């Protein structure tokens, strides 16, 4: 019931704005009982933390024991959230005042094992990365809180948008799903009836301070790159001219759209609307170097996923690493040699030279890591595979050759 | 617990022509129908979940030039199923399916199941392209004759789509996936 927790939602701002406490609490477990029939573990759990920031470690059930039951209960939530980290920063909560404000010990062995357990789940038990799909209402038949605005909603577990938009177009049967991502007209706007957008958009990293230097494992970096997010971007590609049926990757330009949310998810809700939308546009230079390096940081994190764990299928590593060392189908970089390294690009743009020099790196940083992860896929590779590794290194050592001399070894 | 995910090596193969690249980047990047972005490099993975069952599957994209004949099927082994894919608007791509794709399947991978793709499917009806083939003498292939040549290769499943409109693209993944479980 969208439509009933929207409203939920909006009585139960009022009720903050104007104090009314009593209708407010009412409407915060009106609010948990809807997330609960729908199975939203996570939001019935912050909707809960809404009550607790009204309630003190006092003795004034007293308050201290009220919200205690109710940590308790939202960490229950959490749990089955699998926001693990969430949870365990509500125990540190109640393991200080165990500790220091009313030295129940017992109860706090208790909590340092329920803490022992989501750190070690954190690490070990993996987590499906959820979706993020942004929603455009652009029809003047939209009500007034859904009209010509835009939604983010976080995707349930393995939720594709095929699926979810399915969902919409049943919510809605008369409107008409757009065929561009790209920002409407006032010609839609103004119009009297339902058009739809939706497509999938990329979380960002919110920059966290705790980890802001340290060595951090991409195992407990990876979540906040999908959780705890409330900027996201849609990247769309488009060609600007002198088109080469060689590489089409000299050409390709990308337009780049932010969306800034509200509040961050997850949290009350699996949406929260657009406040904010900006562009930004990315040149073929600039896209080979977010393409060199998320081919980097994919390398080296599936080798380190290989250098601990050994009871892991190499099919999905014979797969990266062959794909990146031969890949006979689309271009390989040399499509960026090609396109950015003739010394007429250069001449046209001086301002690149910093980022020329960036993108060259890259390569050179390549090739240590193919090898590294070639390394691994030597010692655990089926025998009915022998011959296929044998190729994929001498590709290798022609590649380590080739790049070694035109770049320096890295 | 649970062990970990069941890894499904999926090979897809065809011509050139085909336009089989453009099928995997769109359903692994859950690209918008109409744009999504090519990248330098030749896999692609999905962690998906099909009957409940969660699973990482890895899409091979094969090279079609012969040149490859070699090359190519070094990678045959292992593999969980084949997707063989020819376009729906060149009937030379549908007579290789049975002529090089097949054969070379079966040859080196006898028991693994092979999925039937017609691609392009949104060109069939599209004036300018029905006139070209025309103009060559030849004709779109039809659903039948997909079937047909399906039976006949004893694939399991036969199954048409097109990248651009996306139309029946998930299909071709979930049943793939319904093939190895």
């Amino acid at each position: 019931k969208d439509n009933r927790m929207s409203c939920t939602v909006n009585l139960l701002n009022f009720y903050k704005d104007n104090n009314r406490e009593e209708m407010y609490i009412r409407y915060l477990y009106k609010l948990r009982d809807l997330h609960l029939d729908c199975d939203n573990y996570t939001e019935a759990a912050y909707t809960l933390l809404l009550h607790t920031w009204l309630l003190k470690w006092s003795d004034e059930q007293t308050h201290r024991q009220l919200k205690e039951t109710l940590y308790e209960t939202i960490i229950g939530y959490f749990d089955k959230g699998k926001m693990w980290e969430e949870a365990i920063s509500l125990c540190k909560e109640l393991a200080e005042q165990y500790e220091m404000e009313i030295f129940d010990y017992e109860l706090l062995s208790q909590n340092l094992i329920q803490q022992a357990k989501f750190y070690e789940s954190i690490m070990k038990i993996l987590r499906p990365k959820p979706d993020y799909f942004a929603v455009g209402y652009y029809g003047q038949g939209f009500p007034s809180f859904l009209r010509n605005k835009v939604f983010i909603y976080r995707g349930k577990e393995y939720e594709r948008r095929e699926d979810f938009q399915m969902q919409l177009m049943t919510q809605f049967p008369n409107a008409e799903k757009m065929n561009t991502t790209s920002a409407p007209g006032d010609d839609v706007k103004n119009a009297p009836g339902q058009y739809i957008q939706c497509f999938t958009v990329q979380p960002v990293l919110d920059e966290h301070p705790r980890f802001k230097n340290k060595p951090v494992p991409d195992q407990i970096i990876n979540f906040y790159k999908s959780n705890y997010v409330q900027r996201f971007h849609y990247s769309r590609p488009v060609r600007r001219g002198t088109v080469d049926p060689e590489n089409e990757f000299a050409s390709m330009w990308i337009e780049r759209t932010s969306f800034v949310t509200a509040y961050k998810l997850p949290g009350i809700l699996r949406w929260f609307e657009v406040v904010h939308m900006s562009q930004t546009t990315i040149s073929p230079l600039e896209n080979a170097i977010e393409t060199m390096s998320t081919a980097n940081e994919k390398i080296l994190m599936m080798i380190n996923q290989y250098q601990s764990d050994e009871t892991l299928p190499i099919n999905p590593l014979s797969m990266l690493l062959n794909g990146i060392v031969d890949p006979a189908v689309m271009g390989g970089f040399a499509k960026y040699e090609k396109a950015f390294f003739t010394e007429e690009y250069v001449r046209d743009h001086p301002e690149d030279q910093d980022k020329l020099t960036h993108l060259k790196d890259l390569i050179a940083w390549q090739i240590p890591f193919l090898g590294a992860g070639i390394k691994i896929h030597e010692k655990r590779v089926s025998d009915n595979l022998r011959p296929f590794h044998d190729r994929m290194e001498e590709c290798f050592k022609n590649l380590k050759m080739k790049v070694e001399k035109e770049y320096g070894v890295r | 617990f649970q062990g970990t995910m069941q890894a499904i090596k999926c090979v897809v193969v065809g011509d050139g022509a085909v336009g089989k690249t453009c099928l995997l980047i769109s359903y692994t990047t859950n690209a918008f129908p109409g744009e999504y972005i090519p990248t330098v490099f030749d896999n692609y993975s999905a962690n998906v979940m099909v009957d409940g069952k969660p699973v990482n599957l890895g899409l091979w994209d094969t090279a079609g030039q012969e040149d490859y004949d070699r090359l190519r099927p070094l990678s045959y082994p292992q593999t969980d199923v084949f997707l063989i894919c020819f376009s729906l608007v060149s009937p030379a791509s549908f007579e290789n399916v049975r002529a090089k794709w097949y054969p070379e399947v079966r040859h080196h991978c006898p028991n693994t199941p092979i999925i039937l793709v017609g691609t392009k499917l949104d060109l069939r009806d599209d004036k300018d392209t029905i006139e070209k083939l025309k103009e060559k003498k030849l004709t779109p292939i039809t659903y039948p004759q997909g079937l047909a040549m399906a039976k006949e290769i004893g694939a399991v499943k036969y199954l048409e789509c097109s990248a651009l409109t996306q139309r029946g693209l998930k299909t071709v993944f979930d049943e793939a996936i319904r093939a190895v479980l």
